[PDB]
């Protein structure tokens, strides 16, 4: 379905990657976050939300969502609560020598990920959303 | 008390 | 033209938003970002690359665009180098007590004003995806 | 040297 997504973290040099995975049609979207933490998750969820119709998250179900903050964020947005990792790494793994910052790899990782071509990611979220809309 | 703190 | 953004900054209790709207659609991306450089708008612009499929970023052509970062950006992404910033203000101001940081306050109202309604009108972020769509295929 | 610094 359309507006349904995956948020997994990742872990690399020290540092927290959130990863949310449109589930239809394997666009991510990716970030370091500084702690894995009920208000940073909250406020990556957040960032989503505003950027693409998400009905419904599935989340690990971990530390960062026993608390209030994600729940209100995905209250807030009407979102409900509920391979990857893996490739992302793989791509990091190639740009990182181009920057200096792990969240700059990741950026070019995930855009990477999204633009690889016979549709990249990104034309299929596209896709599968614009279908949706009627 | 707010959204994303207390 | 669907790859067509436009980068303006606006500010607000100090701090630093970036705001990129896809200009066919009026969709936003913003955030709030730690100062108005090169780096860190070059970031804003990666991560927006990413997203969509930026073809060409018009920007104001300040002091952050001089150096070597945000260039560096674009090359790689293959990016050629408001109302909308009042707009965006008017909304943070209607939830700014809701969210005890400004950053959190902005993503409310980029949700806002990409989910609004105007109408069997089409929010912004139904008008982006397609266009772009629309484009691909 | 690198995309984002130096
Ligand atoms: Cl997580
Ligand atoms: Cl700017």
């Amino acid at each position: 379905s359309p507006g349904i997504w995956q948020l997994d973290c990742t872990h690399l040099e020290g540092k927290v990657i959130l990863v949310a995975v449109h589930v239809a049609s394997g666009y991510i979207e990716a970030e370091v976050i500084p702690a894995e933490t009920g208000q940073e998750t909250a406020y990556f969820l957040l960032k989503l939300a505003g950027r693409w119709p998400v009905k419904t998250v599935h989340t690990d179900n971990g530390s960062n969502f026993t608390g209030a903050t994600v729940r209100a964020a995905c209250d807030w947005a009407g979102i409900k609560q509920e391979s990857m990792n893996k490739e992302l790494k793989k791509i990091i793994g190639q740009v990182r020598d181009q920057a200096e910052h792990l969240k700059t790899a990741v950026q070019m990782a995930v855009f990477i990920h999204n633009h690889k071509r016979g549709y990249s990611a990104g034309e299929r979220i596209v896709d599968i959303i614009a279908t949706d809309i009627q | 008390p707010k959204l994303d703190n207390x």
